[PDB]
Formats: C-alpha cells, structure tokens, sequence
C-alpha cells in the first residue's frame, strides 16, 4: 500500500518537469524577440532602434548588477575598512579623535576629483564615517581614554586604532570601486534582462 | 436622511476646491480649512435643500495670473444630463462670458449630451465628472508621485540638453486621471518626480498626447 | 546537411543566436552565421531595384 | 570638450585587439619587439599593453556628433 | 416570481467577497480588510475606508483608476513580490527596465502578438514572429518601405 502511494506521488512529481520548461521556452522566445534591441548609449540614455528614449538613465544609476558586492549595492564599508586595516598596520601613526576624523576627512573630500562623484555617494560615505566617529567617541568615553597619548596601558589605544594614511587609502579605494561599477556604453541590456527574467 | 449623502456633498466641495487651488485659481486657506460641521452651517439639508446650486462656486478666477479667466462649477440635479441641459449651461457660460466650467453629474450623460461635450464651443471648456470620482483626490494616494507642468522655456532647456525632438520623449495620454485632474492640453510636457529607496529623487519627463 | 547519418555537422538554433547577442559580440555572430555557414554573392540593379 | 568616459570599455578592447590582430597578421608595420612569438593575437596584446597601437576610436553619440580618443590615451586596465 | 429574489438590494454589485484579516506582531495586533472584485473605484466610493491607502492587484484596475504611473510602479512591485514570495533573488535594475518598456508608449502594452504589432514597425521581425502571411500581404498593400536597422 505505502509503496504504491509513494510511487503515485513520485510520478506526479516527475510529470511536471518538461511542461514547466515548455512554458519557460515560450516565455524566453517571445520576451527576447521583443526586448533584445534595447541598447545603452554613450550619453547613458536607453534608446530604441528608432532612437526614441525609453529610460533617460539606465537603471536609475548607470551601474551594472555584475559589480554589486552588497545587496544591489556596490560596497560594504565595514568589510572594506577592515580589509584596509589589515594590509597596512602602520604602528608609527597616531590615533585620532572624532574631531581629528572629521577634520581629516573634510580636508580630503573637498578635493575636486571627489566632486566629480555622485553627490549621493559622498553624503553616504559622510554618514558612514560620522557613525564610526560616534562609536570611537563612545569607546574612549567608556574607558576615559586620554587623547594626549600618555596613559600607561598603551593597549588602550589599540581599541579603535585608525590612522590618517588608512583614511586616505580607504577613501581612494572606495572611489576606485565606485567608478568601476558603471555600465559601459554599447552593452545589450535588453538581452541580459530577458534571460534574467527567463532562467 | 442620507447622512452619507450630506457627507459626500461636503467632501466633493472639499476636493474640487482643493483641486482648483492646486491649479492656481482663486482660493484661500480659510476656505481650505472649512469643516464638515461648518459646511452644515453653510448649507441646509439633503431633503430640505437638495442637489441644485446651494454651495457650489464660480469664484475660481485665474488669480494665478489673470482673473479674467474663470471657471463655473455646476451641479445639475437630474441623474442624467440631457442635451437641453447642455444648452442651458451653455447659455449660462456664454452669458457670464466665463471661459471654463467644471461639471459633475450624478448618474452620467446622454449620448447626444455626451456627443455635444466634445463640440459645444471651441472657445469654452466644460470638463465633466461624477461625484464618485471627486470623493477622493488621486494626488493623496500613495501609488502616485508628484508632477509639474513645464513652461516652454524649461522644455527648450531640456530638449537642448539631450538634443532631442519632443516626439522622442515618453508618452502620457489625455485620458489619464492626473491629466484630467490638471486639464493639461495635449502637446505639453510634465515632470515626474519618482521617489526612490533612497533620498535620491528620480526625475523624468513625459509628453502628453 | 542534416546530421551524422548524412554528414551534416552541427545546428546552432535560435537559443544560441540569443546568447551571442547577450555577450554583445557582433563579428562572431556575423561570421558564425553567414561567413562560415553559407555565404553567397548575388547581383542587383539599382535602377529598378 | 569631450564628454564620454575616459576608460576603455570591454567592447573597445575586444574590437581594437581584433582589428589590430587582423592587421598584424598581414605584413603591416610592427613596433613592439617579439620573443619568438608566432600568433597575431599575442602580438596584439603585447602592443596594447605597450600602448603602441596605431588606432583612434571615433565614438558616436546618437545625434551624429562624435569624439576621438587615442588608444594610447584612454585609461586601460586588465 | 423566480427572478425577483436574485435582485440586488444592498452592497456593491461587483464585489464577490471580503475578509477582515487579523495580525498579531508586536508592532500592532490589529485587523485589516482584504477584498476580491474588479472595481477599485467602487470601494473608495465609501466613507470609513482609508481610500488613499487602497490597492488592487489587477494592473488594468490601477491603470484605469490612478493612471499609468501607478500602473508602472505596481508592475515592478508585483513582479518582485511574487518572485521573493517564492524565494528568488533578481537584481532590481533588470525588472525596473522591463517595467518601463511596457509603458513608455503612454499605455501598458503586454508582450503579445497584439502588443508587438503596436510596438515595433519594421516588417521582417513581424513576419518572423507570427501572423506572417497576414503581415506580408498587408505590408505589400500599404507599400511600406523598410530600413535595415
Ligand atoms: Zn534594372
């Protein structure tokens, strides 16, 4: 009895495999047969073969999904900061307070090359660095860590140790990654979208 | 009786007057902050006063730029508006020399009257609606962004930027609710302000047909 | 020709002409589909068409 | 002033390498020195790394305007 | 006598059923109303309902009642919601593109033989897809030129 019931369920599961793929095939063909033409241009609009605009900016941001390290997002700043910390553990540089952090970053971000960046990204990194500044404040407060650099248990400074060279490296690498996540003009967005919806 | 009906009349006044305000024509905040009870104080009662002209408005002059442009607001009490009523309100509009007239009907329009409402007078516009549509203002809904009508200079700037010809834009059609909401004549462009998962507002432009 | 029984080589259905576009390659598609397979030359008259 | 991106895209890399390989396959002049190489495409990638290729890409905008960029002058990366 | 009992007396003629769904999460242990029916305009014709926060799953309904922009957002929303409802991931840019394509013409044009005719113009790709002979003969009738584009 159980054997027969179990086989009745097994064949039931079996029979759907090919039919689902038939319906998948007549999704695939009719989609790509309509959407394959769309191309992304050097001005960053998306235009039909007749040249008429469809999207003024592709994807609202001009960024290829193939670059997103985060959830549809190009970066995870926690990970990046940890990585940069590990590779360059310079012991000579001093530690910085919230004031030093903010003045150092402001000293750098004002550079024009950053101003060539999407303002939104700059504001977001501002928020990230502001949050870490607040946390380092919390830590030094909870351990009353002297900014003068004079306390005996030197270990106390290792808690949230960061250095200006590290700030420079982190910011420049963030710029690099963001810049290289852009979609390249000439790519066939329509075909990739079609296959992404189909598979 | 028909407490809901009185509430509906209150709400149609509220919403129509908010619409006309948004369209730039003469409205004042003290009017905007009217209350249902205050409206009760103004009006009579559903059985005592009825559907006819009791609290409707025609003060809606083009306070925005030139009050000489003005709208009527008419409340034909008959469930179905016939061509003869169209003539009655046509001579109302002509006598008053008013350029616009917002019409609301209870249960719709006759074919002759429906036909006339596209050819009555090129000089005049008599936008038609039913009370049901006006019970809510579509602008308040979550599922729609804000919009703006763009002046020819701004249109020129945009089409210069990307070097387009207006026919190359995305389209919007005259029959869309928002299009009627603002009475946008075809051959124009409106800016769309799309919200986003982030503060970055998505801005985009669309041509009316 | 058709296949192994009669010396036909391979078939490259629509669903690979799709992936070639996916990558975006153009000279590969042009070659694979008209140069190598069955290229031919014809003559037309401009005046009448 | 030029507006297009200063980096070279995948597609430009592909086509420039392809066409220069076609050229080099024939007896066209060559500039980078060769260590017993025999394949055209390897000569092509050597030169591209050396930025020796005699080509200018003429990018086209949709409206008929255009820019020019020197292959020796774009930003290149692996 | 057999006909009269069927007649409507009260309620929405077009509504089939509704239900008060109830929730329990800490944020709020409250109630919410779910409806089946194909007149979104009708329900917002009522007092009590927070009509500004309504929604109809049907694309045509939202298009009819709120306009094309709401229809577009609903298309993207529904594709993504159904996909995650199963458990798939798909980058939102793809689905955003596909959303806009359907509506750039000022109307929702589905991916159908009818939509395709209303969306493309060249001849061969019509003739390749479906209704070939019809398209061919009508094209010869019109004397259409066709660019290789
Ligand atoms: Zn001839």
């Amino acid at each position: 009895t159980e054997f027969f019931f179990h086989t009745m369920a097994g064949r039931e599961g079996l029979v759907d495999t090919a039919v689902k793929t038939a319906e998948t095939g007549y999704m695939q063909r009719r989609l790509v047969k309509s959407l394959e033409d769309l191309c992304s241009q050097y001005d960053l609009t998306v235009r039909s073969s007749t040249g008429d605009i469809i999207q003024f900016i592709y994807g609202g941001d001009g960024l290829d999904p193939a670059a997103m390290e985060g959830k549809d997002e190009p970066l995870e700043f926690k990970r990046v900061l940890d990585n940069i910390k590990a590779v360059f553990p310079c012991p000579s540089e001093p530690a910085l307070s919230k004031n030093e952090l903010i003045l150092t970053t402001e000293s750098i971000m004002k550079k024009s090359e950053f101003l060539c960046c999407q303002d939104s990204f700059l504001q977001e990194i501002k928020k990230f660095i502001k949050g870490v500044s607040e946390k380092i404040k919390k830590t030094r407060d909870k351990y009353g860590i002297n900014d003068n650099g004079t306390t005996e248990p030197r270990v106390l400074y290792q808690l949230d140790r960061i250095t200006p060279t590290q700030v420079e490296k982190f910011l420049e690498t963030c710029r690099d990654k963001y810049m290289r996540a852009q979609m390249e003009p000439g790519s066939a967005v329509g075909a990739l979208c079609a296959q992404s919806i189909g598979e | 009786d028909d407490e809901e009906e009185t509430y509906r009349l209150w709400k149609i006044r509220k919403t129509i007057m908010q619409l006309c305000h948004d369209r730039g024509y003469l409205v004042t905040q003290d009017e905007l902050d009217q209350t249902l009870e205050e409206f009760k104080a103004q009006s009579g009662d559903k059985p005592s006063e009825g559907r006819p002209r009791r609290t409707d408005l025609t003060v809606l002059v083009a306070h925005n730029d030139d009050p000489t442009d003005q709208m009527f607001v008419f409340f034909p009490e008959e469930p179905k508006v016939g061509i003869k009523t169209i003539k009655v309100y046509c001579q109302r509009m002509q006598e008053e020399n008013i350029t616009r007239a917002l019409i609301v009907v209870q249960q719709g329009m006759t074919p002759s009257a429906k036909q006339s409402l596209v050819d009555m007078a090129p000089k005049y516009i008599l936008e038609q609606f039913l009370q049901q549509e006006l019970l809510i203002n579509i602008t308040e809904h979550e599922l729609v962004p804000e919009h703006v009508v763009m002046t020819k200079e701004e249109v020129t700037e945009l089409l210069a930027r990307y070097k387009l010809r207006e026919n190359q834009l995305p389209r919007i059609q005259a029959g869309d609710p928002v299009a009627r909401y603002f009475g946008i004549k075809r051959g124009q462009v409106v800016k769309i302000i799309r919200p986003s998962e982030t503060a970055g507002r998505y801005i985009t432009y669309r041509l009316v047909q | 020709t058709e296949g192994r029984s009669r010396d036909g080589g391979l078939r490259l259905g629509e669903m690979e002409r799709d992936c070639l576009i996916g990558y975006g390659a153009s000279m590969l598609l042009l070659e694979r589909l008209m140069i190598s397979s069955d290229a031919f030359e014809v003559d037309v008259c401009g005046q009448c068409g | 002033k030029r507006i297009t991106t200063p980096y070279m895209t995948k597609y430009e890399r592909a086509r420039v390498l392809g066409t220069r390989a076609l050229q080099i396959a024939m007896c066209a002049p060559v500039m980078v020195e060769l260590e017993g190489e025999t394949d055209p495409l390897l000569i092509a990638m050597k030169e591209l790394k050396a930025r020796k290729i005699p080509i200018i890409i003429r990018r086209y905008l949709p409206d008929g305007s255009y820019e020019d960029w020197g292959v020796d002058e774009l930003i290149i990366t692996d | 006598k057999e006909d009269l009992p069927k007649v409507v007396v009260q309620g929405i003629p077009e509504v089939s059923r509704a239900v008060i769904h109830i929730d329990e999460q800490s944020g709020k242990e409250k109630y919410k109303l779910l409806v089946e029916g194909d007149n979104l305009r009708a329900v917002m014709a009522t007092h009590g309902v927070k009509g500004t926060r309504t929604t109809s799953n049907n694309t045509y309904e939202v298009e009819k009642t709120l306009g094309i922009e709401a229809a577009r957002t609903t298309i993207i929303n529904e594709i993504q919601y159904t996909m995650v409802n199963h458990g798939m991931s798909i980058d939102r840019r793809h689905v955003m593109l596909l959303s806009d394509l359907m509506t750039y013409k000022g109307e929702v044009l589905g991916i159908t033989r009818f939509g395709l005719a209303k969306m493309k113009e060249s001849v061969l790709m019509l003739a390749s897809f479906e209704k070939t002979a019809d398209h061919l003969f009508d094209a010869a009738y019109f004397g259409q030129k066709d660019s290789v584009c």
